[PDB]
């Protein structure tokens, strides 16, 4: 999309891998501000906001909390206390075209700057002047979008630059967006620290006879001690002995 | 159908404070980029600063830190507050409407500033008298720039010759205005050197004649 | 910074032929270049921007080409009022920078200049000073030499000019040449006498007056 | 605020009859109003405090009466000195108001104005302007017409008029019209003339001067 | 081989800031004791302030509070910057290179401080003509001190004889400068008093003639 037009994707009800952008050699700017980037695939948000959009290689710097410029105060505005990462890369070789790529559009003129996450896609005649301005274009009269013209030949800077902000929002809706939970293989007749499915404890995982019905995961006895529970990976049934203890 | 006046020009001391402003009438300041463009005298084109149309402020690495661009949105009035003003800062500064940061539309006509410890002084008038027949006067021994010099309040404009001032050894300035007129109308016509000086408040009327 | 060179520093060209003013980039800006023309005394008025859009208003000889880091900025023809210093802004980084200026003048036929002599007045005198003004009316070329004669003997470093810009409508210039002295020193002499010497004379004018008289 | 209202807003009246001034409060003050007397260029003096007491050194003649919105100031006999402007104030209120003033003035037998004519000292002739000034010395009534002649042409809207507040010994007025020029416009006319228009007079008075005596 | 040339004096507004400079040649400001020293006209000698060799400041207990002496190292000069001055601080302060806080082994000029609610006022300047010979002007109605009267530009120098400035009634200064001179050299050699007052920019060279 344009920047004026900015397009917004709503990431939720997903498990997001971080680190596979995080270790992308093709994004030349990866700025995370209010979260470490490592820790990303760890911390667990209500959603995410994907905004999307093309700009020049040198207004990459206003897409910052707390930057002012053209694509700051009209275009896309980030809140001064903005958590997430703003990710962009060039894209000339897609975004420029040899007869000019007038398909990309930023907004010039507005009477006042725009507030932090607000879309402005109003295309009507500008009254610069505040002469009777009835609609018509012309004098003190000025369309407010001005086209970024691209060719592959420009320099850097003057380039396309496509950019995707992300913005990690927790609002205390339960949280669906987290990262890839990490897993090991499975160890058995050992006695091993075990942690299925955030149920921890020390024993040995050894096979069951127990059927547990499909809806149903770990498996207590009488005094309420988790003596039965069900691979998540592969759907079996383990007992869990207690580790061997005794008196000398 | 524009036009852009300027007022609140003259001598400041090094290290003074001064406030330009910019009267707008064919459009509104509050809604356009508006931006302070330099010009020393001999030396070419410099920009100093731009409020954008939402107002956001732009300044010259040269220059930040000292000056200040803002608007007054009910009457079309933009204003430059200048501080700890320099040597380097005597100029004449224009207001201009730019479409964006870009290009400049529109210009004021521009306000001198001149930095200096200097005084200022009132100007001397003489008259150059003729023997066509050519007749001036000499305006000498003033500071600063700007003196205005008109002919029978403006009615007298062909012919008219206003020399560029010169700076003296003493440090002041001198130019002479001259006129090229028949000798027919030598004893009918009288001419009247309309010299005004606004840093002095001057305002000399001073008839020449052979 | 941009770093934005003009050529030729001056041109001087007759009414009619083709006025190319070159402006060199130090970065490549795409094509975010304007071009505005300033007369003397008045403020700058945009000529083109975006390198080639003439603004409304502004007549047809003025065209404008090149891209990246080489701009050029043609008249066709040139008329009297071009005389001007003309400028090219960049726009496309984020300090406005402008180009030095390039001042065009104009060729003419050359015209001889209309001296005239003008005596210190008595209230001048009585202030302690004295100036003796010769003026140099309606000439082309500029190049024109003044010599300060005071009982034939030639003065040296006490006489300031002063030249106008080239005049929009007939193309000549004007010179005023003030003599500067001290009263006692001006009371001294008698005879007082600017030698002029031009192209378009063919031997120097002299134009003298008397103290007395 | 409360709004003080005068009236009349001028009286004038013969020496030793009733002047009556009424001032009027836009809400009512009980008995919390003062009367002041200003004579030009002196400050104001209390005549009256709690709108009928007089302050020590009033005189007798000095009376006040009225309550709730209406108030009265009384002067029984006027004298020559009574010529003044007579101001009243509020003090019921939190804002102090003063009225608009009552401008009273005394009547007088006609007398026929003095009239004396200035020509244009030659120093300010060497300063670039000419004033000639005409002067009407005690007179009375106020209203009085002077005309500019200049070689018999009337003149129109380059003269300005002062007139002198009323005498307190002798009840008359001054006035004095000058007549502003340039220089040269000075110099091109021979004779100068002042008419003088009066109720005192029968006849407008002439007082002229030429230039060159 | 050193000089110590001082800068900044004239009027002040009674309760006003003037900041007094004084640059140095054959040594550094910055690795010397430093002090201003008051001398009012007429009084003696009157210690206002000093700058250590590394950087501490004292000051007089009648000036505390009121008066800052600084240094700027780059280019050796010291600065003393006065604030609400009282009429009792017109004095000729002079900068001393001291041996410690001590004893003051090299001096400066002097600048002359003036605290008064009167206005500059320009120099009237009269001929005293000759019937030896003796000749001279006289400078009368200005404010404040000082006039500097020179004979030819300091070619005259034998016999001139600048006489102190006597307060008048009215308030301002008169002197008179006389020079005793041949009468063979009357009609050969002409006199020239240029007098200055920096105060007011008066630069008045006046021809002195029988
Ligand atoms: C996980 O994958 C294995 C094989 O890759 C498959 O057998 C198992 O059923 C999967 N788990 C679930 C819950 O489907």
């Amino acid at each position: 999309a344009s920047v004026y037009a900015w397009n917004r994707k709503r990431i939720s009800n997903c498990v997001a891998d971080y680190s596979v952008l995080y270790n992308s050699a093709s994004f030349s700017t990866f700025k995370c501000y209010g979260v470490s980037p490592t820790k990303l695939n760890d911390l667990c948000f209500t959603n995410v906001y994907a905004d999307s959009f093309v700009i020049r290689g040198d207004e990459v710097r206003q897409i910052a909390p707390g930057q002012t410029g053209k694509i700051a105060d009209y275009n896309y505005k980030l809140p001064d206390d903005f958590t997430g990462c703003v990710i962009a890369w060039n894209s000339n070789n897609l975004d420029s075209k040899v007869g000019g790529n007038y398909n990309y559009l930023y907004r010039l003129f507005r009477k006042s700057n725009l507030k932090p996450f607000e879309r402005d896609i109003s295309t009507e005649i500008y009254q610069a002047g505040s002469t009777p301005c009835n609609g018509v274009e012309g004098f003190n009269c000025y369309f407010p979008l001005q086209s970024y013209g691209f060719q592959p030949t420009y320099g850097v800077g003057y380039q396309p630059y496509r950019v995707v902000v992300l913005s990690f929002e927790l609002l205390h809706a339960p949280a669906t967006v987290c990262g890839p939970k990490k897993s090991t293989n499975l160890v058995k007749n050992k006695c091993v620290n075990f942690n299925f499915n955030g149920l921890t404890g020390t024993g040995v995982l050894t096979e069951s006879n127990k059927k547990f019905l499909p809806f149903q995961q770990f498996g207590r006895d009488i005094a309420d001690t988790t003596d039965a529970v069900r691979d998540p990976q592969t759907l079996e049934i383990l007992d869990i002995t207690p580790c061997s203890f005794g008196g000398v | 159908e524009v036009q852009l006046v300027e007022s609140g020009g003259g001598l400041v001391q090094p290290g003074g404070s001064l406030r330009l402003s910019c009267a707008a009438s064919g459009f509104t300041v509050s809604s356009n980029y508006m931006s302070w463009v330099r010009q020393a005298p001999g030396k070419g084109l410099e920009w100093v600063s731009v409020i954008y149309s939402g107002g956001s402020t732009y300044y010259a690495d040269s220059v930040k830190g000292r000056f200040t661009i803002s608007r007054h949105n009910s009457k079309n009035t933009l204003y430059l507050q200048m501080n700890s003003l320099r040597a380097e800062d005597t100029a004449v500064y224009y207001c201009a409407r730019g479409y964006g940061d870009y290009y400049f539309d529109y210009w004021g006509q521009g306000t001198l500033v001149t930095v200096s410890s200097a005084s200022t002084k009132g100007p001397s008038v003489f008259p150059l008298a003729p023997s066509t027949a050519a007749l001036g006067c000499l305006v000498k021994d003033y500071f600063p720039e700007p003196v205005t010099v008109s002919w029978n309040s403006g009615a007298l404009t062909s012919g008219v010759h206003t020399f560029p001032a010169v700076l003296q050894s003493s440090g002041l300035y001198s130019l002479s205005s001259v006129v090229t007129v028949p000798s027919s109308s030598l004893g009918t016509q009288t001419y009247i050197c309309n010299v005004n000086h606004k840093p002095s408040n001057t305002k000399v009327d001073k008839k020449v004649e052979p | 910074d941009v770093v934005m060179t003009q050529s030729p520093a001056t041109l001087s060209l007759s009414p009619g032929e083709k006025a190319t003013l070159s402006c060199r980039a130090s970065q490549s800006v795409s094509s975010y270049l304007a071009w505005y023309q300033q007369k003397p005394g008045q403020p700058p008025k945009l000529l083109i921007y975006w390198a080639s859009t003439r603004e409304s208003g502004v007549p047809d000889r003025f065209s404008g080409s090149g891209s990246g880091t080489d701009f050029t900025l043609t008249i066709s023809s040139l008329q009297a009022e071009d005389v001007a210093v003309y400028y090219c802004q960049q726009y496309g980084s984020s300090p406005l920078t402008f180009g030095g200026g390039t001042k065009v003048e104009i060729k003419r036929t050359v015209a001889a200049p209309s001296v005239f002599i003008f005596p210190p007045s008595d209230e001048q005198l009585k202030s302690g000073t004295a100036s003796v003004v010769c003026l140099l009316n309606n000439f082309y070329p500029r190049e024109a030499k003044v010599q300060w004669k005071v009982d034939n003997a030639l003065q040296s470093g006490n006489s300031q000019e002063s030249v106008t810009e080239q005049d929009s409508k007939d193309s000549t210039y004007s010179l005023s040449s003030t003599l500067t002295l001290s009263k006692a020193d001006y009371e001294k002499h008698k005879v007082y006498a600017c030698e002029v010497t031009h192209q378009g004379l063919s031997s120097p004018v002299t134009k003298s007056f008397n103290r007395g008289e």
